[PDB]
């Protein structure tokens, strides 16, 4: 399962643009709240990575293979911050339900 | 029944009174005022005061706010330069979760960085509102110009420090001043037992004596503020007695002998030595009360004047001259008896309300660890005698004085002229 | 600037007060 | 040639050099600084300085701007607290209409309410930008915390007075403080003859002496400003000699002995006794100099320090200790000779430029009505002798001090500790 | 922002300066 | 001629709605500038009068005849100022050419 997940990570292809996994999340309301709660350095790296991926998609290029994002290396930075947004979101929802 | 006290072995004071009131009030008192900051973390206590509804380890901000408003209870934070007090009140059937919320707020905050980043704009908004009434600015400034390090720190955050207060400063302040030996949990309308159980599930884990503050040092001086207001505000104080001395009682009798603010609506302090004297200096709108603020290491006593800019000078002089008369023994025993009656009636009406009673017990706890029955006080105030009052006066008349002035200060005198 | 939502002279120390309840102010 | 200063009976003094230089400069010097203001017109001066482009009773703002620009001439309005000067620069051929514009501005402002109104926003900026260099704030606060009434008035308009200064007030100032006897018109690039022939027309009109010059009273004190800057700025001064005494020459020799700016780029200004006394104990970056500002009734002399907040204390102490050594006679004659050479070279390089020469002549005119040849001064500075310097020092080390501090002042000492 | 923004310590009194020309500043 | 002026005045009837002459000047830029410079009191007054007229016009009613601004009563407040504004534009124009 670990090797097949690495193969699927190579087949997804966002590592060839230098992106992380959390860069590829669709910005819903909870995702934008999690992005707003990021520290300044992580937010700046995320915006630069997104801008570089957009430039590479503009020129129809990819990064060189040494510059790709290694599956093992990818860091799920937004995840911790996101869970909270969802948790808080649900708590609020439940309160209203009841 | 009566008040009942236990000192826990980790230093936490527990005070309870069960009077079977329909609404019961539970407060927690910490020696964590603005005097415990230094020049590196100014305004941290203001953000801590405004950060009572933040996410805690046990309840989120949404859960705390909606749970306190669901039962209709009230959570408030009152802060002096020495002490902070977090108070909750509500129906007896909901004070269990009210103590859950309050003790979570006191003991286990999280101080998330996005929450404090959202709170700094509220800090700016709160400062101004507070500084609307000039008496705030003048008094704040007064303490500042009259102290060097400890009591000179402002209650409200400075303008440059907004945007600079971090989560780590709040965590350091809480970890260094919110310890069990500096805390008293006081409950009116609750059983003492429960206070203790909540005092072990909480309030017992942080048990150091914390970080000791510096001794406050007097500096003297004068800071003025020309801002074109219609009225000139001026406070002239000097060093006085601290909390825990009979000279503090003498200074309280001295402010009630001088005008301590008219009792009557639109009153003129008919027998207020200060105000009465003002008549000679001016017959125009004025207000000359006496400012006494005593903290556990040092006190400030002086005069406070509001007047038309033009007459601002001699009115201040007239008020000062009246205190000099009291420093020369020019007083009557009936005036001192009336001052004692005014002071003791003010104390009894201060403790006649429930939240004032809870604050008093709280303060006494942190200050002396003991409860002083209202009766005891009455006889101690009586202990103050005429000469004692005179003595405190000479202290003010001779002690280097400070001065905070604001308004159109073209005719406001200086300290070397005063 | 507008002081958000826009005379007795202070004779006692000040005490800020804020909290869940909407009211918030200072007293001498 | 040489200036020829002649006092027209109206009181105005005319003086010119007619160096036949290409770009002649002509400037009117009028004693009209904030000093000559008072408590209820704070700010008039500031606006007056920025309002050299309001329609004059003779010319439209439009023409004023366009006209001066077209000829390439330039009108500038410098202003100190002790005085103020308007200056026009330009080709010898266009200086007739340049004198038309300048003399219309000085003697006939329409101060249209709509126009003045448009400027108050421009006023905020000036007072604002000028404060970029913390030094400005300091020197201002200093002259304020030091004086009571006259020289304590700020060069820049206070924040509350913006929006409150009215055309009337401005007009009031001119007619009061800007009179003829208090003015002088010195021109380099013109014929002394015409100056008389263009001043006898407009300047001789305001014949009176003008509002009395409010005398200045020293107060002492200290005003601090905690604003979280990286560097602590601190100025500690005392009362010194005024304009027109040999003790002012002694104080100028004393600042050039203590250190009055670096002569080498990236130098450590080795000689400065202050710089040496700081650098022998502190390895942090610093900047210590001697401050001297003398006006016609009173002077301020002291030390100015910029340092890291932490070392701010002992560095200030070290600088203070160095002055105490000079107050104890611990000085060498070669050091005083080098200080005299530095002072006289600074004076000659100040008067070597055309606008500095025009300002000097101007100042001398208003101050003493006479021109003192650069040579004369040289021998008077030489008159100052070693003991004289020591004397001025003791004046500083004894006279009550005034201290303006700004930055992170947690380790900045007070005056009773200093 | 002090409109258009820009260390040497002041040792002499200040002198504001403004006028028709665009430059305007203070010197010690 | 002046009598004719008064007749025209009545005929104009701007007096009826309760407005002075300067009140009706079309707000051409030039007019705009002068209006701005007006001392506040007049400006606020101008607004009141103008607004009143609007309300009256809406109801198709005119003020009590007596309340009509009498020709004699009518004074020119905006004009003094307007003259300057015009002269100003004029000055700029030739310095322009």
């Amino acid at each position: 399962l670990d090797g097949f997940r690495k193969w699927y990570y190579n087949a997804a292809g966002f590592n060839k643009l230098g992106l992380m996994r959390d860069d590829t999340l669709h910005e819903t309301e909870d995702v934008k709240e999690a992005i707003r709660r990021l520290p300044e350095d992580l937010y700046n790296d995320r915006m630069f990575r997104i801008k570089r991926a957009l430039d590479l998609t503009m020129r129809h290029q990819i990064l060189p293979k040494d510059q790709w994002t290694k599956y093992e290396e990818d860091k799920f930075y937004l995840e911790p911050y996101l869970k909270e947004v969802i948790r808080e979101r649900k708590e609020r929802e439940e309160w209203a339900k009841k | 029944q009566d008040l009942e006290f236990t000192k826990l072995p980790n230093g936490l004071v527990i005070a309870s009174l069960e009077n079977y009131a329909p609404l019961s009030r539970i407060g927690l008192f910490v020696k964590a005022g603005s005097r415990y900051e230094d020049s590196n973390n100014l305004g941290t206590s203001h953000l801590l005061r405004l950060a009572s509804s933040l996410t805690t380890k046990g309840a989120s901000s949404f859960k705390i706010t909606r749970g306190i408003e669901a039962v209709g209870g009230k959570l408030s934070v009152t802060a002096t330069r020495e002490n902070m007090a977090y108070t909750v009140e509500g129906i007896r059937s909901d004070i269990e979760i009210l103590m859950e919320f309050l003790l979570n707020v006191t003991t286990a905050p999280e101080f998330r960085r996005w929450e404090v980043a959202a709170l700094r704009s509220q800090l700016k908004i709160d400062k101004a509102v507070a500084f609307q009434n000039s008496q705030t600015r003048i008094i704040e400034n007064l303490h500042d110009v009259a102290y060097k390090n400890a009591l000179a720190n402002p209650l409200y955050c400075p303008d440059y420090r907004m945007g600079k207060i971090t989560s780590e400063e709040l965590h350091y302040f809480v970890q260094n001043h919110f310890t069990s030996a500096r805390m008293a949990l006081v409950g009116l309308g609750v059983s003492h037992s429960v206070l203790k159980q909540v005092a072990e599930q909480f309030l017992n884990m942080r048990g150091g004596l914390g970080l000791a503050g510096a001794k406050a040092k007097y500096r003297g001086g004068e800071i003025r503020e020309q801002n074109g207001d219609n009225l000139v505000h001026a406070a002239i104080v000097a060093e006085s007695a601290a909390i825990g001395n009979a000279e503090a009682n003498a200074f309280s009798v001295l402010q009630h002998l001088l005008g301590a603010g008219p009792h009557i609506k639109r009153g003129n302090n008919t027998t207020s030595l200060l105000s009465q004297s003002v008549a000679k200096g001016s017959h125009q709108p004025f207000d000359v009360s006496a400012f006494n603020a005593s903290y556990s290491d040092s006190g400030l006593f002086g005069i406070y004047t509001i007047s038309q800019a033009a007459a601002a000078g001699e009115v201040i002089n007239a008020a000062y001259n009246q205190v000099k008369a009291v420093a020369q023994g020019n007083l009557s025993s009936a005036d001192v008896q009336a001052a004692k009656n005014k002071l003791k009636a003010g104390y009894l009406m201060s403790v006649e309300t429930s939240e004032g009673f809870l604050s008093e017990i709280g303060s006494q706890a942190l200050a002396a660890g003991s409860y002083m029955p209202p009766s005891t006080v009455l006889q101690q105030i009586d202990s103050v005698a005429d000469a004692d009052v005179v003595k405190a006066a000479k202290k003010f008349v001779s002690g280097k004085k400070s001065m905070a002035a604001s308004g159109n200060l073209g005719h406001t005198p200086f300290l070397d002229e005063l | 600037p507008v002081l958000d939502v826009k005379g007795q002279a202070a004779a006692r120390p000040l005490v800020a007060t804020v909290g869940l309840n909407v009211p918030a102010s200072v007293r001498f």
